[PDB]
RNA sequence: UACCCGCAGAAGAAGCACCGGCUAACUCCGUGCCAGCAGCCGCGGUAAUACGGAGGGUGCAAGCGUUAAUCGGAAUUACUGGGCGUAAAGCGCACGCAGGCGGUUUGUUAAGUCAGAUGUGAAAUCCCCGGGCUCAACCUGGGAACUGCAUCUGAUACUGG
RNA sequence: AAAUUGAAGAGUUUGAUCAUGGCUCAGAUUGAACGCUGGCGGCAGGCCUAACACAUGCAAGUCGAACGGUAACAGGAAGAAGCUUGCUUCUUUGCUGACGAGUGGCGGACGGGUGAGUAAUGUCUGGGAAACUGCCUGAUGGAGGGGGAUAACUACUGGAAACGGUAGCUAAUACCGCAUAACGUCGCAAGACCAAAGAGGGGGACCUUCGGGCCUCUUGCCAUCGGAUGUGCCCAGAUGGGAUUAGCUAGUAGGUGGGGUAACGGCUCACCUAGGCGACGAUCCCUAGCUGGUCUGAGAGGAUGACCAGCCACACUGGAACUGAGACACGGUCCAGACUCCUACGGGAGGCAGCAGUGGGGAAUAUUGCACAAUGGGCGCAAGCCUGAUGCAGCCAUGCCGCG
């Protein structure tokens, strides 16, 4: 039981932490077209080994400062 | 010891703040009022929706001075400031309905018994 | 107040506000003591202290002024920090 | 604690009751976690007017919830019935 | 109290709006662009079914009208479901970032999309078939519905990577 | 078997026409009001406005089976007598049925009211992990031996009242040591450390200091691990409008460590890094409790959030914590503000958005009623006591349905 999130690292800056952006279509409640949307998440990264623009694999875990209640589980592509 | 131009602070739920003297009653040439006389004032100041108006020309008791009282031992009770409670222009009775601060026993009147019940400290 | 047992309430919630004041007046200063030790760099007088203050942290857990997870940090935090030091 | 007891329904003159499994405190004709009867004092009783779901009020019981006079009598009377 | 029996006598119990078209219901008298009506059109200066009274009639009925108020009809904010030459509507013209959209083949992925399973979607309400108050309102059993969300496992044509 | 299997158009621009386009009508619905009129009943509804202000009653108590106890009334009693010799009244003594005031326990965090605030420490949907949790419940063991107090009361005394001041004096399931101490807490471990309370009902040999011992059962108390219920916390999506608001942010975003909470956490502090948010609408401004659902519509939508139920928020206004399992407390406490009432003038007291009721505002919305008989809540072993929850009754054609 692995509930997890993948999405791409917009900024690396923090120590120990980074900004994911998780990108979805969704259908519009009303006019049908399918938009864009995104849902930007502060995660741990202990070790800091993601750098920015990598693809990462993220997993929700318990409050770890004011933001963040998820940490990373695993990079999955880099450095495009 | 007040006087025409005096300001004076009030000492009531009237909605006045600041009052100026404009006459000195009860006498000719008479030049200062102190505890337990009547004034003539206009409102300098009042709060928004209270008794009373900006403007408005009433009277008032005075009630504590700077000049203080003297008591018959010698004694002297000293304010730091000049306060006055409104009356009515025609009546003479308080406009306001509480008092606030410290008021002497020289008010003792028939006409102003009201206004030491209301007061939270009386010297 | 203005019913019965309110103004009973009240009496009684004043008995136990002093009451509790004291006995925990009384087990922070154990607890400082420790502390005191700590910054002082002293094991002896900071292993002592914290031996005097663990049967009051505990006691007053079991007496509900405080619960008893307060008593196991303080327990818990000295500890650890003693033990850094010597 | 949890009690099991009869939320007053119906209509007025006519009284019909919900058997509820619910947190004592809560208002008796609100919050409840679990319906497990109904009782109709004015049945005709040529046809029912009185059903429990013994199975689900035992389980309660057994987990400590308390029980009504009146659910204790219609308990009896339901289990003299059959 | 519900309910049941007895007594007296039709005895104590009918009003409101409307009748020119839209709109079911027409005549006379009074008035004369006055007094007045009026939801919209529009009635009133000598035959006014439109004003006001009357008789007659129409529609409702312990209510009937007027006012207020939401949605409807309104495809009149148009997703379903509209328009911009002359009716309201193409920016005076071009370049262009963000954005939207994007020719054709293979492989891959499996977010969108699709399938299944599981959990959840409180009760009441709505709906269906029953039950109980003399009926009905009302009360009530069971169902169906809650067209939604989430997790897992698949499918890979189309969209995205 | 059945359970969205449903959808209308008319008048009015023109001399007339077709199109365009607005206005208007037929329909359902309403917490309605006003005008005319008005018989009965069943069920429902009833301040939409001033989260304006409130006289009076009532709305939270209960347990003598925790405790010292008697002041009321009720008996009983050696002994006083009513004495007309079994009927009795009073002097007495808590002897007991009870019970005012007091300590103590449990409840005053529920039930009931309101929608001011809040575009998010909210709600709805769906998930998480770091937690506590009275009463009820399963499990296993404790329940040993002591100590110093205190209200009531007594004496003296201050107040107009509210309510005090001295010194006495005493009980307990009030309060504190000491012992005991693990499947508990701290610790790698070795070890170290933590609790408690009695009260009743009945009784066979047996007997005393006639209190009871002792026998027995009920019940409460302590510890630990669970169950159930409740609550706290975290993430994602959704949940109004405005750009005639485009930039916002120093506990700010993160890191380390100390402190802190029941618990994760910038919750807090120091130090360090310089981040974090924002056109997928931040910031600022306006408005607003959210939902189940309600009304309308064939539907998709539109409008809406009384009555019932769920969540939240508030309790005269602003702030605060104390007690407690739970509150930052609707009829608790403290401070400040606004306001009102009492006063013998020195000082006191209170908060209907509980149920009635009053003034005020308004087009407009009810009785200062009966009862705990029923359901349900608090306390109690119970009997029972309390319950403006609730069940009912009154008022109004306000609506629905039935009948005359
Ligand atoms: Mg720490
Ligand atoms: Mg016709
Ligand atoms: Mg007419
Ligand atoms: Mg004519
Ligand atoms: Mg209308
Ligand atoms: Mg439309
Ligand atoms: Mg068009
Ligand atoms: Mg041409
Ligand atoms: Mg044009
Ligand atoms: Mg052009
Ligand atoms: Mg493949
Ligand atoms: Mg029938
Ligand atoms: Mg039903
Ligand atoms: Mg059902
Ligand atoms: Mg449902
Ligand atoms: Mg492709
Ligand atoms: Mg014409
Ligand atoms: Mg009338
Ligand atoms: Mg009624
Ligand atoms: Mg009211
Ligand atoms: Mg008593
Ligand atoms: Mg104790
Ligand atoms: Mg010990
Ligand atoms: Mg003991
Ligand atoms: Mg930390
Ligand atoms: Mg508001
Ligand atoms: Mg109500
Ligand atoms: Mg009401
Ligand atoms: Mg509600
Ligand atoms: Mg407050
Ligand atoms: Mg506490
Ligand atoms: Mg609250
Ligand atoms: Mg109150
Ligand atoms: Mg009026």
């Amino acid at each position: 039981k692995i509930r997890t999130l993948q999405g791409r690292v917009v900024s690396d800056k923090m120590e120990k932490s980074i900004v994911v952006a998780i990108e979805r279509f969704v259908k519009h409640p009303i006019y049908g077209k399918f938009i864009k949307r995104t849902t930007k998440l502060h995660v741990h990264d202990e070790n800091n080994e993601c750098g920015i623009g990598d693809v990462v694999e993220i997993r929700e875990c318990r409050p770890l400062s004011k933001t963040k209640s998820w940490t990373l589980v695993r990079v999955v592509e880099k450095a495009v | 010891m007040i006087q025409e131009q005096t300001m004076l602070n009030v000492a009531d739920n009237s909605g006045a703040r600041r009052v100026m003297c404009i006459k000195v009653l009860g006498g000719s040439h008479r030049r200062y009022a102190g505890v337990g006389d009547i004034i003539k004032i206009t409102i300098k100041e009042a709060i928004p929706r209270g008794k009373v108006k900006k403007g408005d020309v009433l009277k008032a008791v005075v009630v504590r001075t700077k000049k203080g009282v003297r008591r018959p031992d010698g004694s002297v009770i000293r304010f730091d400031g000049n306060a006055c409670v409104l009356l009515n222009n025609n009546s003479e009775q308080p406009i306001g309905t509480r008092i606030f601060g410290p008021v002497t026993r020289e008010l003792r009147s028939e006409k102003f018994m009201k206004i030491i019940s209301l007061a939270p400290e009386v010297l | 107040a203005n019913i019965k047992s309110a103004k009973k309430r009240a009496i009684q919630s004043e008995k136990a506000r002093k009451h509790n004041a004291s006995r925990r007046s009384m087990m922070r200063t154990f607890i400082k003591k420790v502390y005191a030790a700590i910054e002082a760099g002293d094991k002896a007088a900071a292993q002592k202290a914290f031996n005097e203050m663990q049967p009051i942290v505990d006691r007053q857990a079991a007496k509900g002024l405080i619960h008893k997870n307060k008593a196991a940090r303080h327990k818990a935090n000295l500890t650890a920090q003693i033990n850094k030091l010597a | 604690m949890v009690t099991i007891r009869l939320a007053r329904h119906g209509a007025k003159k006519r009284p019909f009751y919900q058997v509820v499994v619910a947190d004592s405190r809560n208002a008796r004709n609100g919050r409840f976690i679990e319906r497990v009867g109904f009782f109709n004092p004015i049945a005709s009783e040529k046809e029912e007017g009185t059903r429990l779901d013994l199975d689900r009020i035992a389980h309660w019981v057994g987990q400590g919830a308390t029980i009504s006079d009146r659910v204790a009598a219609l308990i009896k009377e339901v289990n003299k019935a059959a």
